This record gives structure tokens, sequence and C-alpha cells, in this order.
């Protein structure tokens, strides 16, 4: 959205309802599988193949996703800001799934 | 800051599985990988097989696929090297070496930058 | 052991040679790894470059290098007498195996 962080929901009197949040800017996210899989196929009956994952050529690694700390700090402060109003002056905080 | 010093001469006879070791020092031994090399009289380096020193997991040149096996040693540092099925025509220096640099989130075995060297044992087969 | 190489270029005091390190398709042409090592004669090599063309601590400018596609080439620029020694090129080679040269001998007169 071009002006600051939005907040929609139907009706915030009520903690069913999901929040959703639009960013005023992104924040970049890389994802990554550095294991340098390979693939191999087994024929079924007729011309039908099936393909599955062969070894795993070189070391092992674990896939992972990497988030820039400064800029998610900055926007998770700007959306608990925003958040602040809606519920009035209140403290504001963020927990596990 | 880093030293190898691993074993001096060792003799054997062709057929049989010659232990070659290497001694690090200076350094924490299980943050860097181990690269062995050969370098037979005359010719030049010929790689062998890199070993993680943290998980036992390891890899061969496919001119020496089988007949080469490893172990680590976190207690000492020492890593052992197995090569069954000697010959003669093996008589040949063997190397220890310092890979790059173990990390959990990218791939660096083959890395080929062996900062750190040992001193060569003379190991003739006959 | 793979990997043709000048196995011996002369030289003299004073001007540069290049000692290249030719690869077929993966070693070398696949990704960007290749270093250098100078065995003094009859003794262990030693180190003097990374990433084709960077240095480690205790190394001069002299010992320059250069990727050229599908083949890597040291730069000893102002070859002298210390440089009587071979310059073994070692690089990745494909799958995750690391590949060695044949050696090149760098005689001074
Ligand atoms: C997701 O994000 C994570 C971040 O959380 C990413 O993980 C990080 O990724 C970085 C890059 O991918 C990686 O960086 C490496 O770190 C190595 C370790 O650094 C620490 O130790 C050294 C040594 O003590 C300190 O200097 C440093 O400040 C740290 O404390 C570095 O060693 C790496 O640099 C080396 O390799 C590069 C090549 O890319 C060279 O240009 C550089 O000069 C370094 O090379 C020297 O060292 C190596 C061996 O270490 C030698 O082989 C080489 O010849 C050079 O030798 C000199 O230095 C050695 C000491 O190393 C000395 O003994 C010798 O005599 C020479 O003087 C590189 O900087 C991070 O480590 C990594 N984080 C972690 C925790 O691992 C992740 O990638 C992201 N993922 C995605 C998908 O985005
Ligand atoms: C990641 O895995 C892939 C898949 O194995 C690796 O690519 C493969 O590497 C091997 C190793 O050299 C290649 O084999 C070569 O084939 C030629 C004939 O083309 C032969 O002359 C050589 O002796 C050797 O057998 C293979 O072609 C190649 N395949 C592909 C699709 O690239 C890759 O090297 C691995 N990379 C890393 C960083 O682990
Ligand atoms: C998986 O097991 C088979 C035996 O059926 C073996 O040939 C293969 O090398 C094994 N692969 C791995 C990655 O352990």
């Amino acid at each position: 959205a071009e002006k600051e962080i939005v907040i929609r929901s139907e009706n915030l009197t009520n903690n069913a309802k999901i929040i959703i949040v639009h960013l005023n800017t992104s924040v970049e996210i890389v994802c990554t599988r550095p294991g340098n899989n390979t693939r191999k196929s087994v024929r079924i009956g007729p011309g039908q193949t099936f393909y599955a994952t062969g070894d795993i050529i070189g070391d092992i690694r674990q896939a992972h996703c990497n988030i820039s700390e400064k800029q998610w700090n900055e926007t998770l402060q700007k959306v608990g800001k925003e958040l602040q109003k809606h519920f009035p002056n209140k403290t504001i905080k963020y927990e596990r799934s | 800051q880093v030293q190898l010093v691993q074993s001096g001469a060792q003799m054997k006879n062709p057929g049989a599985s010659v232990k070659v070791s290497c001694a690090p020092s200076g350094y924490t031994f299980t943050d860097f990988y181990i690269h062995w090399l050969r370098q037979a009289p005359g010719q030049g380096l010929q790689w062998m097989g890199w070993m993680n020193p943290q998980t036992g997991r390891t890899n061969t040149a496919r001119n020496f696929q089988g007949r080469v096996t490893m172990t680590r040693d976190t207690s000492i540092g020492t890593a052992y090297m197995e090569l069954r099925s000697l010959t003669s025509d093996d008589t040949a220096i063997y190397y220890c070496t310092t890979g790059g640099w173990i990390s959990l989130y990218y791939d660096s075995s083959y890395y080929p930058n062996f900062d750190h060297w040992g001193q060569g044992t003379l190991l003739t087969v006959s | 052991s793979a990997l043709t190489q000048p196995a011996s270029v002369s030289g003299s005091p004073g001007q540069s040679i290049t000692i290249s390190c030719t690869g077929t398709k993966y070693d070398v042409g696949s990704h960007d790894l290749v270093s250098w090592y100078q065995q003094y004669p009859g003794k262990v090599p030693k180190y003097m470059i990374y990433e084709v063309n960077k240095r480690p601590s205790g190394v001069s400018n002299r010992f320059s290098g250069s990727k050229s596609g599908n083949t890597a080439s040291l730069t000893i620029s102002g070859l002298r007498a210390e440089d009587e020694a071979d310059y073994y090129c070692c690089s990745f080679g494909g799958s995750a195996t690391v590949v060695c040269g044949g050696g090149t001998k760098v005689t001074v007169l």
C-alpha cells in the first residue's frame, strides 16, 4: 500500500478473526537447499516413469531461510506502533505460533 | 598458527593396509576439513579425499574409490587413513592439509584452499 | 592426473610469464575456484593464491592470476631467481572432487 501500514479485520472486538496487515515496504527473504541432490527415474509397467531422490553428492546440509534482521526489527516495530492505536494504549507483544 | 606434524617413515608390504596419520595442533580440530594428497616421485600432486571431522562422512577421487578408507579422531585430532589393496606403485609421499571452513549454511568441502601442510612421509612398499 | 599444463617454462630475471591451467568443461569452467601451489624442489608445497586472482597473508604482488574462461593462468610478474620451483594448479573438479594439475617447473638461468 502506497501510504503507511494498513490493518484490516471484520470486528477487532472479536478475538477469533484473523488480522491482515499490508506493509509500507517489503523485507527481503532468501531460502536455499545447499545439498546437491540428484534424481533417478524408475520405470513401471508401460512407458510410465516415476522420479525419486538419488544420492546426495558431496556433503549434507540443512535447508534454511535468511531474513534481514535490521529491516525485520524496523518493520515489526512499525506494525506494533500501528496496532497500538486500534487497541487503546496497551502494550503489544508477539509470541510463537 | 597451524601445524599438522604427521608421522615419520612407515614401512609395509604390498597387499596390506597402511595407517598414515596427521596430528593437527594450534587450532580447534573440528572446524576445518581435512584434505589428503598424494605425491608420487617425479609427478605432481593427486587428490585423495576430503574428510569432515565433525561428522564422519568422507569422499574419494574416482581413481581411488573403494581402496581408500578413512576415519576421524576427535579425542586427539589425529585423523587416520587406510589404503587397502596396497601396491608398490603407491610408493608416494602422503600429505595432510587443512581445507576450507566448515559451517552450517554452505557446502565448502570442494573449496580447494589447502592452507597448511604436513612435512611428507616417505612411504615405500615392496 | 588431468589438467594438462606447461610442464616446464624457462626464463630469466626481469620479465613476466603466464603459466596456464587447462580444464575441459567442468573443473575450471563450471565454477570459479582455482589455486596455485609452489613446491620448493624436493620439499612440501606452500600457498600463494585463492579464488584465482587474490592472495593470502604473506604473499607479494608478483604472484598474480586471472581466469580465462575454460582455462586459468597464474601470472608470475617479474620473474626472479627466487622462482626456482614448480607451481601446481588445483581447482574444483566437478561433482565434489578436487583435481590437481600436472605441474610446471620454472627454471632461472
Ligand atoms: C544466511 O546467512 C548466514 C549468516 O548468518 C550466512 O552464513 C555466513 O555466510 C558467509 C558467506 O557465505 C560466511 O562467511 C565466511 O566466514 C568464514 C569464517 O569467518 C569467521 O572466521 C574468520 C577466521 O577466524 C574471521 O576472519 C571472520 O571474521 C569470522 O570470525 C570466513 O573464513 C570466510 O572467508 C574466507 O573465505 C573467503 C572466500 O569466500 C575469502 O575471501 C576470505 O578471505 C576468507 O579466506 C581466508 O580464510 C580461509 C579459511 O578460513 C582460507 O582458505 C583463505 O585462504 C583465507 O586464509 C586467511 O585466513 C585464514 C583464517 O580463515 C588464515 O588461517 C590464513 O592464514 C589466511 O590469513 C567467509 O567470510 C559465514 O561464515 C557464514 N556464517 C557462519 C556462521 O558460518 C549464509 O551464507 C546465508 N545463506 C544464504 C543462502 O544466504
Ligand atoms: C552437483 O551435482 C551434479 C550432478 O551430479 C554435478 O554435475 C555432474 O558432475 C559430474 C562430475 O564430473 C559430471 O560427470 C562427467 O561427465 C563427463 C562426460 O560429460 C565425463 O567425461 C567426466 O569424466 C565426468 O564423468 C556430470 O556430467 C555432471 N552433470 C551435470 C548435469 O552437470 C555437479 O558437478 C555437482 N556440483 C556441485 C557443486 O556439487
Ligand atoms: C542406499 O542403499 C543402497 C542399497 O540398496 C545402496 O546401494 C546405496 O548406496 C545407499 N545410498 C545411500 C545414500 O546410503
